[PDB]
């Protein structure tokens, strides 16, 4: 005799659930959370409530085009790892606390219930979820066990970017503005208009698991080299038919030009814009990261560790990249931390102007066969300068440089004040 | 801007 259950609606907890995933920014219209954590959801019925010696629920999430269980794009759990537990029952109200693994690839989730009493089962789609990466959870990947250091490297829009010369050190505030409207929905439309996801997109969904993956996606994606990327560089100071790459002042107005005109090319943008925007979508996506400005940065061209004058390669007066927060377990132990990305165009890594992410313990070190593109890496912070001086006997003499010393006051934001931190030590070893 | 020394 007992009838279906019949679903009014579904409440996806927005305020107590953006609370609880540090997500309330993101969770004013639709649900965010963070993977490897319980969030709540509220079933609402019409005719009776849920009974268990009746009824058996099961839940269905999937991601992307081609959900699998074997790519960890699709779980199925009933009603008691993806779980989902009864917590309260109140008249036409049902309680749950669901759990998400914590290495879920990260992204939009549609979820489904079926509900049966016996027989013909009936589907309710329930609603979507976006999943994020979650650096409070310790089995997270990107887990960073410091409450004033997750605040400063995912929580914080405002910051610093240093700018200048070694000699005259320099910087302006920028808005990175991750959780303002829409950035999150146009972080989505990056990783799903990049080169893999058109290439194959079931294998691109799963992958997001990892933020080296999504790391290494986005320092490709955020030049418009090679694919539909965000910025386009220009050097020459004549930007008349573009923006000024100083006219910025946050990331904002970059990503939502590039959504605006059918994800096209936003002119224009120099080394800080780049990692800003990376910064702005690494910290949308919850990877912990920062910007960091390298005065004589050096840009090796022949992979030889040198940079060569002849009387030919670049010093520039600063270079800035950004640094992520995560493990390495596709490297050998003791590689996680700090990830130097690079998505400014420079030299070509794999076919593709990207670069890392690398650890910053590798370059210290000299481990330069770890992957990704240390060897690049090595030479703007580490290299030697050389000229090769044709003499007036017509023969040419190797000779060291030493009046322009490359790598100098590496520097970033310090956590939660408005000041310099150097952060030189961790790139090299003084002399 | 960024300038090559
Ligand atoms: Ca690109
Ligand atoms: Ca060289």
């Amino acid at each position: 005799m007992a009838e279906e259950l019949v679903l009014e609606r579904c409440d996806l907890e927005l305020e107590t659930n953006g609370r609880d995933h540090h997500t309330a920014d993101l969770c004013r219209e639709k649900l965010v959370v963070r993977r490897g954590q319980p969030f709540w959801l509220t079933l609402h019925f019409e005719g009776r409530n849920y009974e268990a010696s009746v009824d058996s629920l099961t839940f269905s999430v999937v991601t992307g085009p081609a959900p699998s269980q074997e790519a960890g794009t699709k779980a199925r759990f009933p009603l008691r790892d993806w779980t989902a537990t009864v917590v309260d029952q109140q008249d036409c109200t049902l309680s749950l606390q669901l759990t998400t693994p914590a290495n879920a690839p990260i992204g939009l989730y549609r979820l489904s219930l079926e509900a049966s009493t016996g027989y013909q089962g009936s589907s309710f789609v329930l609603g979507h979820f976006i999943l994020l990466f979650n650096a409070w959870c310790p089995a997270d990947a990107v887990y960073l066990d410091s409450e004033e250091e997750r605040q400063e490297y995912v929580l914080t829009q405002q910051g610093f970017i240093y700018q200048g010369s070694a000699k005259f050190i320099k910087n302006i505030p920028w808005n990175f503005g991750q959780f303002e409207d829409g950035i999150l929905d146009i972080c989505l439309i990056l990783l799903d208009v990049n080169p893999k996801f058109l290439k194959n997109a079931g294998r691109d969904c799963s992958r997001r698991s990892s933020p080296v993956y999504v790391g290494r996606v986005v320092s490709g994606m955020v030049n418009c080299n090679d694919d539909q990327g965000v910025l386009l560089g220009r050097w020459d100071n004549n930007y008349g038919d573009g923006v000024s790459p100083m006219s910025w002042i946050g990331s904002v107005d970059i990503l939502r030009r590039w959504k605006n005109h059918g994800c096209q090319r936003v002119k224009y943008g120099q080394c800080w814009v780049f990692a800003a925007v990376a910064c702005t979508v690494l910290r949308c996506l919850g990877i912990p990261t920062r910007v960091v400005t390298n005065y004589n940065s050096a840009h090796d061209q022949n992979s030889n560790l040198l940079i060569e004058y002849f009387r030919s390669e670049m010093i520039w007066n600063f270079h800035c990249w950004v640094e992520s927060w995560m493990t390495r377990p596709d490297l050998q132990p003791g590689y996680e931390g700090w990830q130097a990305l690079d998505p400014t165009p420079q030299e070509k890594s794999e076919g593709t102007y990207c670069c890392g992410p690398v650890p910053v313990r590798a370059i210290k070190e000299g481990d330069l066969s770890t992957k990704y593109d240390a060897p690049f890496v090595f030479a703007e912070v580490n290299a030697d300068v050389v000229d090769w001086i044709q003499q007036d006997d017509g023969s040419v003499h190797k000779s060291i440089n030493r009046s322009l010393i490359v790598g100098l006051k590496i520097s970033t934001k310090s956590v939660g004040r408005d000041e310099r931190e150097d952060i030189t030590h961790t790139y090299k070893y003084p002399e | 801007p960024a300038l090559p020394f």
